[PDB]
């Protein structure tokens, strides 16, 4: 229960026997042998029993008892004694009357291993064993088979259908052949961006000031002169030199605020993006409003790309993240969720400090390069949109033909842009961008295209079948004897016979 | 339900006559659980049973069956605290029927 | 000194002793190594004292490390087993309902009251009555133990009991039930284990096997899904549908009881087939027995069928050899594994076919040293007489619909 | 000496008093009649030494005799039996959160341990040592002492065991705080075991049946089989399917949590049919609900059907009796009935027919002491013109795949 | 005896000189009588199995 268990055989051999090398050798080896003969003997007695780790072979035929599976099939005894062809395989053994030390050609050999019904990996014997018991306890569910086939030969891990492992059961329903939830991305210069079927809107006014009466900047110490927008000759993203440059000067403890409808609604995610360049700082601050003092803060570290801060000061802020442009440009943003409708304007500050806030005190005149701002609703960002004092609103596409997949754009795809997709369509699922169109600036009606992974439906009655084989390249032998009925392996049904095949 | 009075020994007996029948209940540590011989009018019915906490001492058909009962701890078995804190209880036929119908859904 | 691990063959770890001379190596190199070890001294006798607990331990862990599998194991550790999957070994009674009794008005009968049957029947009142003016009211009973004989209707023996109690009669209108008892199963539990080794699962031919099979009253069963579904035949037996499930029920259950068992294992959209004539006996013909589906709806209908009755009959001619005598034990041990007491070899089951093999087999292992000569079996319908010695034959086909019964009287030994 | 401690019921271990009396009684023997057994003495030590052996083996074998039992193994062995069935104890984790803002002054160094507190309890351990930078705030990683899902939420953390020049600590929102986890005992294995037995331990009908009416919102469930083979009008609704299972469920439930259960409690093979024509309302188009199974992405399609809609109308003709009542109160009390808030009652679930003696029954039982002269109840389709008098019968008989509600104003009282 | 569970349709036994040619199917018998002076080997490759 509690009160310990003693039990040490060591324990007989008092402080009289401290200098005896004879009755504690006694004791010693007496204990050593009880420890080896049932310490030991009961320790890799347990792992026979485990079948999770049962290398041993005599585990996997106890088991194989227990559960009834014939054992013809399967391939135990230690390997390599078959000659076949290969110097990694055995040889023909001749008569060695001398009995030569290197024992002739081989020690021996034999045709162990008759294949097209016979598996020799005792990884695999473990599997169809555990496959067995699933099939005693199965009352027939097809979700409960996929997961425990899931948990048995992926360790329950999520796969990329690149590979295609396990798949359904005896059910007739096919699974998609509608096409549905649409995830359309782009490639360009702002990297993989989706893209909205419903109207979207960018609330600032001018997202890339070139004069600094533009927008004000904001300053309650006052201490020094607000941060001033300059047109810096720099070349952005989009392939113009249009990009703006704030500095913070000396003592200066201002923040430019771009002008933007107000307010932006209540209980609704907002999200707020940019690009920064790498300049005199190292790092910005983004801090989104509400009402006093429920505010919302984050910096940004240009260089090592780490959200290394981002406050609360009420329920505000949900998420942040980063997203990488060449030619050294960065994209930061910042997720945010308030109840209540107080959004006056978003605040951006040249940071001195890795976590100065949008009024830290700026010891010397630190420049920024900022272009491309984007404050929006919802909650993901999207395609950056010029905006010249206009909160503007546009759809990036409308799905024309639904069934061949052909989607139409509301302007030709610029010349080198491309596309991606991402859902399901044609009865298969693809949860990973797949490219069907590259701009050719003329032309803004595109196909979809093929995702992958069978038609689906498998049309019958009382009867289906398995899927497996090109993720886990799993041996002839396996699918050869999963097909054999009689062994009585797989879960079934009384009444739908079931192959398994497949690759 | 009769709870079976218990003192707080590590190995001891008991003899009672419960259920129409002379139940005879041994229950000592051994090693770091409580094990329990079970015997009913003289023969015995099962050595090393060892015991836990809302299951039953006798688990197989042979031993209970028909309306002879059970025995079940509330909690795991540990003689340091018996008497108070942990018990055994008796169910007669219907009642140990009656558990196990609640037993078999949980 | 070591264990052996019979890898796929036996699944039995099997002692190596041969301890002494490890003992002997242990009792030198610590005591020195100069030591007199023969017997007939003092460490000569603490070492053969020592061997001989070191072996004692290493047989019993050996032991305790078998149980772990079945067909070396037995009482409570082969139960384990069972009850892993769920196999339970089994339990009994049998009470008797609704008996008439006439006495006199206002007398109350006590309980425990005796009331012998003519061949002794030794039935005991449970519960205490009282009886009406009418003069007749109804009474409830119970077999003293674990076996009654099947009371014939006649007026029960009155014994202990009050003053007035007059007499007390059996009608056909009492109810029944069939004890079976008797480990129930002791060693045809191991061959029950490869039935019911799938009890805990559901809606598949092996799960609707170990269910039906769990029924009380269930000696044996046959089930076939013909999954294959062009109506054809498969394994045996013909099959009207393409897709259903023939179920062959031997024993003699209760139909409500074994009908809520194959309605348990459901299978879902599998019919059941059971027709093609002789193919089994249809247990109620046509829409046979109706039970209620637990999710409540409808009335539905289960179909399964009686195997056909077989009378099997066995010649035995043995030499009586090795002076050991044996004049009627043969036919104890082919009743027995007619029966299945044996290990390992089901008796006669509905797929089972007679075999003079199998019944030299049984015979043997019963009593060995007899040099069994001709072992011819044959078989004929439920009734017909004896096939006459020229039907005696080696083997009987035995289609899977059917089940064969040696009586004791079927066997007929001779001695040359 | 040893005995048989083997046996057939389990493993029977003696008092530690007997096994050694009998290792002394062994020695005593071996050695010399009278010979010191003290436990200073080498036989004695040798005594102490083998009753310590003899002992341990016994109490092993005890331990691990019965260890393939489920309902009774322990630690490793019940993982290794619920991992058959995918139950894997989990592992024993700590909260690890990271970037923990502390504010401190100059160049301070935080150590490692410095154990930090939640302001709930909850001490976590600093495990990075770190230097503040000349802005005098940093960030560290700290992992919880305690084991399990222990709360890190946004706030200013409190310091026990701090520096010179440590402020404080406080989690902003970008800490990355990782939950933990607390094992899983040897009563939560069972539990799961006996979950995953009921679960696997049900046909098609009542696995449907269990699991949708474990959605919430669901009033009630109609699970009908087809288990024909040819399509027909067995029981409400012709199948017009050969092998299949039609289902309807009541309530207003989330399209999405009811197809999600269907699919889990899905035999397979045997398809959904919504059904013919109005044989229930075939809610998301002709093609089935599509779901994805939580095990592998892939998608199934699943269907079901709710029932037809009715409105009930119930005219009653009351007799007030001495005490007042109101007619509102005998509508409420119908309408309660019928949505089956009344003990014992069903209700008018899908399947259930609208009978004038059942309401006047509720009628009855919620109000006794009125007298009822003539109680009527008729049915109509859902936004349809109430019916005219005459049209009012003595009871309404409904489909199996229809649903009457009735509301307060669809109840006439009238007070004679 | 030995490998209970199996069963077995058709056993047959024959009996030749040492260092002869096996019989052909059909000369097996259902028993052989054997005399006074005699024994009877079988070796591992005079056992014929057939899986029906």
């Amino acid at each position: 229960t509690l009160p310990a268990y003693n039990s040490d055989i060591q324990q007989a051999l008092k402080w009289l026997h401290n200098q005896a090398p004879g009755i504690t050798g006694l004791i010693q080896r007496k204990a050593q042998w009880y420890d080896r003969f049932s310490r030991q003997f009961w320790a890799n007695w347990e792992r026979d029993v485990f079948h999770l780790k049962t290398a041993n072979p005599f585990g996997l035929m106890v088991w194989c008892i227990i559960l009834g599976t014939p054992s013809k099939g399967f391939g135990l005894y230690p390997k390599n004694s078959s000659w076949a062809f290969g110097r990694l395989r055995q040889n023909f053994i001749y008569s060695g009357t001398q009995v030569p030390p290197p024992a002739d050609a081989s020690p021996g050999g034999n045709f162990y291993g008759g294949g097209n019904a016979e598996i020799l990996n005792l990884d695999e014997i473990r599997k169809v064993l555990q496959l067995r018991y699933v099939a005693l306890i199965s009352n027939g569910s097809i979700a409960y088979i996929n997961r425990m086939l899931r948990y048995i030969f992926n360790d329950d891990e999520p796969w990329d259908e690149a590979t295609g492992l396990y798949f359904y059961l005896m059910d007739s329903t096919g699974e998609n052949g509608p096409v549905e939830n649409l995830a359309i991305y782009r490639k360009d210069w702002e990297g993989m961006v989706l893209l909205s079927s419903s109207p979207r809107t960018n609330h600032v006014l001018t997202s890339t000031p070139a004069s600094d009466a533009d927008w004000p900047g904001v300053d309650p110490a006052a201490s020094g002169i607000p941060v001033t927008v300059e047109t810096a000759s720099a070349t952005a993203p989009d392939g113009s030199a249009t990009v703006c440059k704030l500095t913070k000067p000396a003592g200066s403890t201002a923040y430019v605020s771009a002008p933007i409808d107000g307010p932006l609604g209540s209980g609704s995610t907002v999200t707020f993006s940019f690009f920064a360049k790498a300049g005199s700082t190292r790092f910005i601050a983004i801090q989104s409003a509400a009402d006093f003092p429920s505010r919302a803060d984050a910096v940004f570290d240009l260089d090592s790309g780490n959200v290394i801060s981002d406050q609360m000061l009420d329920s505000s802020v949900v998420s942040a993240r980063m997203i990488r442009l060449e030619n050294g440009w960065w994209r930061c943003v910042l997720t945010t969720k308030t109840v209540s409708s107080s959004f006056r304007a978003a605040y951006v500050a040249p940071a001195e400090t890795n976590f100065s806030w949008i009024d830290s005190n700026s010891s010397a005149a630190i420049d920024v390069l900022i272009w491309g701002a984007q404050i929006e609703l919802g909650d993901t960002p999207t395609g950056y949109l010029e905006t010249t004092g206009a909160p503007v609103t546009m759809t990036d596409y409308v799905l024309q033909n639904a069934q061949t997949g052909t989607v139409k754009f509301t302007q030709p795809l610029p010349t080198g842009v491309e596309a991606y997709w991402t859902g399901d369509w044609k009865g298969g699922t693809a949860a990973e961008p797949a490219r069907f169109a590259v701009g050719n600036g003329t032309q803004d009606t595109f196909t979809l295209s093929d995702p992958a992974y069978i038609g689906l439906p498998t049309s019958g009655a009382f009867k289906l079948e398995y899927r497996v084989g090109p993720a886990l390249n799993l041996s002839p032998q396996l699918i050869n004897l999963m097909n054999d009925r009689a062994v009585g392996i797989m879960p079934t049904c009384a009444g739908c016979d079931v192959k398994v095949i497949q690759e | 339900m009769k709870k079976i009075p218990l003192t707080a020994v590590p190995n001891q007996a008991i003899s009672f006559n419960a259920g129409s029948s002379y139940w005879k209940i041994r229950l000592y540590q051994n090693m770091d659980m409580m094990n329990a011989d079970i015997s009913r009018d003289g023969v015995i019915v099962c050595h090393g049973v060892r015991c836990f906490g809302g299951i039953p001492l006798l688990q197989y058909s042979r031993q209970y069956r028909p309306d002879y009962g059970n025995f079940v701890f509330d909690r795991d078995a540990d003689w340091t605290l018996f008497g108070d804190g942990i018990n055994l209880f008796y169910l007669d036929g219907a009642e140990f029927a009656e558990y196990q119908a609640l037993a078999t859904r949980k | 000194a070591n264990y052996n691990y019979i890898v796929d063959t036996g699944v039995i770890v099997a002692d190596t002793a041969d301890v002494l001379s490890d003992v002997e190596a242990e009792f030198r190199a610590a005591l020195g190594a100069n030591i007199n070890l023969a017997a007939s001294t003092p460490q000569g006798s603490l070492v053969a004292a020592e061997a001989i607990a070191r072996s004692s331990v290493m047989r019993n862990e050996a032991r305790i490390a078998n149980t772990i599998n079945p067909n070396v194991s037995f009482g409570t550790f082969l139960d384990a087993i069972c009850a892993l999957m769920g196999i339970e070994r089994g339990s009994d009674l049998s009470t008797f309902g609704y008996g008439v009794q006439v006495t006199g008005r206002s007398q109350t009968r006590i309980s425990t009251g005796s009331r012998v049957q003519t061949p002794a029947g030794a039935i005991f009142t449970v519960l205490s009555d009282v009886t009406i003016p009418a003069g007749g009211v109804a009474t409830i009973d119970i077999k003293s133990q674990e076996y009654g004989n099947i009371p014939l209707p006649v007026g029960n023996l009155i014994i202990i009991d009050g003053t007035i109690g007059w007499s007390g009669a059996k009608v056909i209108a009492s109810t029944r039930v069939d004890p079976g008892s008797r480990q129930m199963s002791d060693a045809e539990l191991k061959n029950a284990r490869v039935n019911r080794l799938a009890i805990q699962g559901r809606n598949s031919t092996m799960a609707i096997k170990a269910y039906v099979s769990a029924v009380p009253n269930v000696t044996s069963v046959n089930v076939i899904e013909n999954n294959t579904g062009a109506v054809q035949v498969v394994n045996g037996v013909s099959f009207t549908l393409p897709y259903a499930v023939w179920v062959c029920v031997a024993g003699n259950p209760d139909k409500q009881a074994v009908a809520d068992a194959l309605w348990a294992a459901h299978n879902g959209g599998t019919p059941w087939d059971y027709g093609a004539t002789n193919n089994g006996v249809p247990v109620d013909g046509p829409n046979g027995v109706p039970v209620r589906d637990p999710a409540s709806g409808r009335k539905y209908v289960v179909k399964w069928t009686t195997p056909i009755m077989y009378d099997g009959y066995v010649n035995v001619t043995v030499q009586q050899g090795s002076s050991s005598v044996a004049p009627e034990a043969i036919q104890n041990a082919v009743v027995n594994y007619a029966q299945g007491k044996v290990e390992g070899e089901e008796g006669l089951v509905v797929g089972a076919s007679l075999s003079a093999f199998e019944v030299a087999g049984a015979i043997a292992r019963e009593i060995p040293g007899i040099y069994i000569k001709l072992c011819q079996v044959a078989c004929v319908a439920a009734g017909s007489p004896a096939p006459a010695p020229g039907d005696f034959t080696s083997e009987y086909v035995m289609s899977a619909f059917g089940q064969a019964t040696i009586s004791v009287g079927n066997v007929r030994v001779t001695f040359v």
